[PDB]
């Protein structure tokens, strides 16, 4: 004895330009609200759509924090072999290589 | 740090200590030899009795209920739904049908003695060959499942635990919090 | 042909060996008692946001009242007030008010517990453990013809057997169906799946619940306990008129009311058998985003 | 051809109802399209220091009454279902004196050649196969534990 | 094994002890013991104790 990072990635690059399109469309600029797709998901339309992306950011950390509670708690595999009763020992493979000492106490 | 620890605990304080009971069938220690709190029986004079009574390894468990079986299952269902009892041995199909019918019963993971259920005969009873040709006869087609369909096909976190009384507090408050104010009113 | 013509012809005693009982078969013979199980089966492969709400409303018009009594908290308490449910490090409002301070301390102390919960929450998502199922049995609209889906899939099963047997004189044109689609093997079948020649394969539930003891990764679930399905017992055959069949039968519940029965299904039934995939929760995290940019076409005009 | 058929009021099997005001069924109908086949079955009321001796006709269905009315359908017979007359299926259990066993309940009404036939959720093991014949099992069960 | 509460537990396995065992007691010269230990090893070796 991360995948869907890069999702996360492109939707927040989404909002860094759609927020800038809003801001264009409902009556420095460019320096503010890049700034401001930044610092949300890391901790008046433009506001709507700050609140949404504010409340679907903690949302990621907090499914990211269930499945790292339960990637390093849960899974503690069965590397070893649970007895006489393992699957790989009553019909063996190569997996497990399993023997004793020849001529010994366990042969007999 | 201590918010950490306390998100942490709270979590912790329904993992740890929960009811996991999971009795599941005729494997518990706590039944082999039993305290008079567990409480279970079955029908007095019942099927049940005699195939406790044979196995010798099943004996101590009878010698309890001999203290506290019953005539009917009705009156089971009901003492066992008020807690009068603790827990019910029974065969499974009357369990996972009333079970179904009222959600507060619970059928559980075991099945043991696996049997069927047969009609009572004579020895060289006239009626015995065709009936036992027609019960399979159903079993080859559909009527069966038919039958099953009538009767036994047929069917039928709240985040409030420990933040009721806080909920209770938030709601009450806030006439202490300006009633604050009407002190500051007093200030100026 | 086999064991029966053996049997009925007075060439053999009883068939010990491992056989299905039906209709047909028992005209014949006197079978025993039943002792095992076996039907067959297919080897395949509120209110939070509710009331939440109304208290975002209550604490809303308690914070116009901290304008009404002593500045822009006008209407934009709702920018602040669900902004810090999630503590989103947001420069949004600085409370001038000691109104609006103890509010906040009530309002984001709750939201701490609350998102704590929701932790909680996920971790009995943690604990929900979910296997996904796909028919419900025989007669399935899958069944019955494959041009109801857009690809015809194939379904067989073992030849000569009692099951081609039952669908003969149960299912007739389900038959011709699986005729051109036949199999010969035990472990053809599982060739047939694990390379995904053939979708389904109809055979006697106890030993495909074998078979599933010893399946390579434990990838092929059949499905439930045959519920919509035969549902008979494996027997010994004897001749008719033998005086065997009273010992027989008390022989084989004496075998089974004493647990006899339950080590040999201990021994001979092998009872054997970290990631992100939330599709339908992501499903609803882009289409509340897809009805926040909606409501936005609403927001431009006015 | 008119067979004598005893059953025990059984909860997902024999629905045991009285009559509406003489002899007379409620004759409801499924959520299928088909009226429930009752059968008027006779029978007591309680246990023996309770009821002394009340029998009216009773309307009894269910599941094995359907079973049984399968059986009549296929074999040309008529039938007369009534009850047992205690809440027991039936034991191997000495009496007073003599040294003699008995069978009470089901096998009881039987073997004193008051019945025929017993359709009921009757559990097969040896020790009552000893004495009567069974037929091939029609459900299968086994045994477990009903919690709250 | 049998507690209920189990708030009762001894240290591991008695590792400071004297570690011996139960057999079974026989006069001094009767010959039974040579077929008695051979069926009781034969006990042990089979699983079946
Ligand atoms: C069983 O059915 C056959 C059908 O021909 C008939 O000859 C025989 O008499 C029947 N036996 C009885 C009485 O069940
Ligand atoms: C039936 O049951 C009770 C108790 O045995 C008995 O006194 C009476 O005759 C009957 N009463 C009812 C509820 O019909
Ligand atoms: C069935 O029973 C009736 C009444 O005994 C008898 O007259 C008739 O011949 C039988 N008919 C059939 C369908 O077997
Ligand atoms: C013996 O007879 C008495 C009076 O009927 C009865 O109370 C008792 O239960 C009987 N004992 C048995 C069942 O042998």
């Amino acid at each position: 004895k991360s995948t869907l990072w890069l999702l996360v990635g492109l939707s927040v690059h989404v909002v860094a330009v759609m927020l800038y399109l809003l801001d264009r469309f409902s009556p420095l600029t460019l320096s503010s609200a890049m700034w401001f797709s930044w610092g949300v998901l890391l901790n008046f339309s433009a506001r709507i759509l700050g609140m949404v992306w504010a409340g679907f950011a903690m949302i990621i950390v907090a499914s990211y924090t269930a499945n790292l509670a339960a990637f390093l708690v849960l899974d503690r595999p069965e590397e070893r072999i649970t007895g006489i009763n393992d699957p790989r020992l009553r019909n063996p493979s190569d997996k497990f290589i399993y023997a004793t000492v020849k001529q010994s106490s366990v042969d007999i | 740090i201590i918010v950490a620890s306390y998100t942490a605990n709270l979590a912790a304080f329904l993992v740890l200590d929960r009811p996991e009971e999971r009795i599941t069938g005729i494997n518990d220690p706590r039944l082999r030899n039993p305290s008079d709190k567990f409480i279970y029986a079955t029908v007095k004079q019942s099927s049940v009795d005699i195939y406790f009574r044979r196995q010798v390894e099943l004996s101590t468990m009878y010698r309890h209920m001999e203290k506290h079986n019953y005539e009917s299952a009705a009156e089971a269902i009901q003492a066992v739904r008020d807690n009068k009892l603790h827990a019910f041995i029974w065969d499974s199909a009357v369990l996972e049908f009333e079970a179904s019918q009222k959600c507060d019963l619970v059928t559980t993971g075991e099945l043991f003695f696996r049997s069927g259920f047969g009609i009572g005969m004579r020895k060289d009873s006239p009626w015995k060959q065709n009936v036992s040709l027609s019960i399979l006869k159903s079993h080859e087609n559909g009527f069966m499942e038919d039958l099953d369909k009538t009767w036994v096909r047929y069917q039928e976190t709240l985040t409030f635990e420990n933040m009721a009384g806080v909920f209770m507090l938030v709601a009450g408050g806030i006439v202490a919090g300006i009633f604050l104010i009407f002190i500051e009113i007093a200030y100026k | 042909n086999g064991m029966i013509g053996e049997v009925v012809y007075q060439r053999a005693v009883m068939a010990v060996g491992s056989l299905t009982i039906n209709e047909e078969r028992s005209e014949v013979v006197d079978f025993s008692v039943p002792f095992v199980e076996t039907g067959i089966s297919v080897m395949v492969s509120a209110s939070v946001w509710v009331m939440m709400f109304v208290m975002l409303l209550i604490v809303s018009a308690i914070a116009v009242f901290v304008f009404e009594y002593f500045s822009f908290t006008i209407g934009k308490a709702i920018w602040l007030l669900w902004g810090l449910v999630f503590n989103n490090s947001v420069p949004v409002q600085n409370p001038k008010g000691t109104t609006s301070k103890i509010m906040v301390s009530v309002w984001a102390f709750f939201a701490v517990i609350f998102l704590a919960s929701y932790t909680a929450n996920l971790a009995a998502f943690m604990i929900q453990e979910e296997f996904v199922d796909q028919v419900t049995g025989l007669s399935d609209k899958k069944f019955q013809r494959p041009h109801d889906y857009s690809p015809p899939f194939r379904f067989g099963t073992v030849p000569a057997g009692s099951t081609e047997r039952n669908i003969r004189n149960n299912y007739p044109y389900m038959h011709q169906y699986m005729t051109r689609f036949n199999q010969r093997g035990v472990e053809d079948a599982l060739v047939s799946l694990k390379t995904g020649k053939l979708d389904a394969f109809i055979y006697d539930a106890a030993v495909l619940n074998y078979k599933a003891g010893r399946d390579e990764g434990c990838k092929l679930v059949t499905i439930g306990s045959g519920y919509i399905f035969a549902t008979t017992g494996y027997g010994i055959a004897l001749q008719k008129g033998s005086p065997w069949k009273r010992q027989i039968d008390l022989a084989l519940l004496q075998f089974v009311g004493d647990g006899e029965m339950e080590e040999l299904e201990t021994l001979w039934l092998t009872g054997i058998c970290s990631s992100q995939l939330d599709i339908d929760n992501m499903a609803g995290v882009f289409y509340m985003l897809a009805a926040a940019m909606a409501l936005s076409l609403i927001t431009f005009i006015w | 051809t008119r067979l004598k058929i005893v059953t025990i009021h059984q909860e997902p099997f024999v629905y045991v109802k009285p009559t509406m005001s003489d002899g007379t069924c409620k004759e409801e109908f499924t959520v299928n399209g088909d009226p429930v086949k009752k059968v008027i079955c006779t029978g007591p009321n309680d246990t023996s220091p309770g009821s002394p001796r009340h029998t009216v006709p009773q309307c009894c269905y269910g599941f094995c009454i359907d079973l049984l009315i399968k059986l009549a359908r296929t074999m040309n017979f008529t039938y007369e279902v009534h009850l047992v007359a205690d809440g027991k299926f039936g034991t191997q259990e000495r009496v007073n004196n003599s040294n003699k066993k008995e069978w009470n309940g089901m096998m009881g009404e039987l073997l004193s050649g008051q019945a025929d036939m017993i359709v009921a959720p009757l559990t097969i093991n040896n020790e009552r196969a000893q004495y009567i014949e069974f037929s091939k099992p029609f459900k299968y069960q086994g045994l477990t534990i009903l919690v709250k």
